[PDB]
């Protein structure tokens, strides 16, 4: 339904083969089908409809908050405390929002896994390639913080990590 | 070592300098001053335990005079010990003002410049 976006969560577009009886016999699923249709998805359905019908006289919104953009840690003095404070509570946002991503990421990979059946390891591929790329940016991002991590600790590892291929990409120019 | 026992100015036996006198006094509702009633209340009430005597009920007016005394004492106790921290912090400020090149400020250096080793935890 409309109650989230299709791009963010995609499907393909779900093709059905239609029913090709071969035998003179009934299908007793046809049958029990249309049992459990007449007898729980309609009182179900008006039970449905009599409840949106209260909701509907009773409408009311909530709003998605929105966060302005701060300094980050990077333009901040070493011992400003009131810029530290704003930048440390920007990045541990920015730290649940990147979980969630990796979340959402990991959702379609196994929606894919179930929906492709017998054929997964190929039809696959694309939302793998997804879920590695994307890990592959969390993990060098957060990992090895260990508790007690805080945007300086990443902004270190940042700035080792720049080091260390800036050294590589120069020793590499010298071949 | 003596800090303030001899600071130009002082006069010996004076428990209040004129000085004292342009500070907000405390005041009547300050919590440290509750908190000295408090404990006038209670040897008033230790007192009546100790003569055997109802401990709540026995002497009201000997319980109105402890806990009026402890906050009598308590109200001029806060105003030395408030003078006193003024003067620390009059006698700091003045000695960096006179002292520059003792308390030198540096220049103030971005954490995108600083480089700070990392540590990883595993
Ligand atoms: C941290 C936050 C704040 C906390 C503050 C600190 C703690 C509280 C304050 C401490 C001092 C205050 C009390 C001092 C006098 C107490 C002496 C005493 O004997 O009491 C008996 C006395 C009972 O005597 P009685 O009623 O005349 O008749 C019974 C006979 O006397 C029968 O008596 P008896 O002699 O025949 O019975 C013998 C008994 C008698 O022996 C005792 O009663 C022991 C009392 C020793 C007093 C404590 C020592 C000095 C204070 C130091 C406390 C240190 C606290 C820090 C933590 C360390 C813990 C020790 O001895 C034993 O049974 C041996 C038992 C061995 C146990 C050893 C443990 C003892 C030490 C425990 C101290 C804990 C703190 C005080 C506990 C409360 C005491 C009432 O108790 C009371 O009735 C008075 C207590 C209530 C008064 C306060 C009520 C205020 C009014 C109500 C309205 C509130 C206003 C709210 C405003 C908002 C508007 C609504
Ligand atoms: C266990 C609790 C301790 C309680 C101790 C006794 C409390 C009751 C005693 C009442 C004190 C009365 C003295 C005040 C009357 C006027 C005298 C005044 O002029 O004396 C001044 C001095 O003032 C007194 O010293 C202040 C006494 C207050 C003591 C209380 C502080 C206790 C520490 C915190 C514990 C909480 C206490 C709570 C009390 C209920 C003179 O200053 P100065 O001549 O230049 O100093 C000589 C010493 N020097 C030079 C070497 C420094």
């Amino acid at each position: 339904p409309d109650s989230w976006d299709k791009d963010v969560y995609p499907e393909p577009p779900r093709r059905t083969p239609a029913p090709a009886p071969q035998t003179s016999l009934p299908n007793p699923v046809t049958y029990l089908t249309k049992i459990f249709d007449l007898l729980v998805d309609r009182p179900v359905t008006l039970a449905r409809e009599f409840i949106e019908q209260q909701h509907a006289k009773n409408r009311y919104y909530y709003y998605h908050r929105e966060f302005r953009r701060v300094p980050d840690i990077t333009e901040c003095e070493e011992k400003d405390i009131l810029c530290m404070f704003e930048a440390e509570m920007q990045w541990r946002r920015d730290y649940k929002v990147d979980q969630e991503i990796v979340n959402i990421i990991q959702e379609r990979l196994k929606a894919c896994q179930q929906r492709e059946g017998e054929s997964y390891r190929q039809n696959c591929a694309k939302e793998l390639e997804q879920f590695t790329q994307v890990s592959k940016a969390f993990q060098d991002r957060y990992s090895d913080l260990g508790a007690h991590y805080s945007a300086r600790k990443c902004l270190a590892k940042q700035k080792q990590r720049m080091l260390a291929e800036r050294k590589a990409a120069k020793e590499a120019a010298a071949a | 070592m003596t800090m303030m026992s001899g600071r130009p100015g002082r006069v010996p036996l004076q428990f209040l300098p004129n000085e004292a006198r342009s500070l907000p006094p405390p005041k009547l509702t300050d919590p440290r001053l509750v908190y000295m009633g408090f404990l006038g209340y209670c040897s008033g009430l230790i007192d009546n335990a100790i003569r055997r005597r109802p401990v709540v009920s026995a002497g009201l007016h000997r319980q109105l005079l402890y806990v009026t005394s402890f906050v009598f004492f308590g109200y001029y106790l806060l105003k030395r010990q408030d003078y006193m921290y003024a003067l620390r912090d009059h006698d700091m400020f003045a000695y960096v003002k006179s002292h520059p090149e003792d308390f030198p400020e540096k220049d103030k250096k971005t954490y995108g410049e600083i480089l700070e080793e990392f540590h990883p935890v595993r």
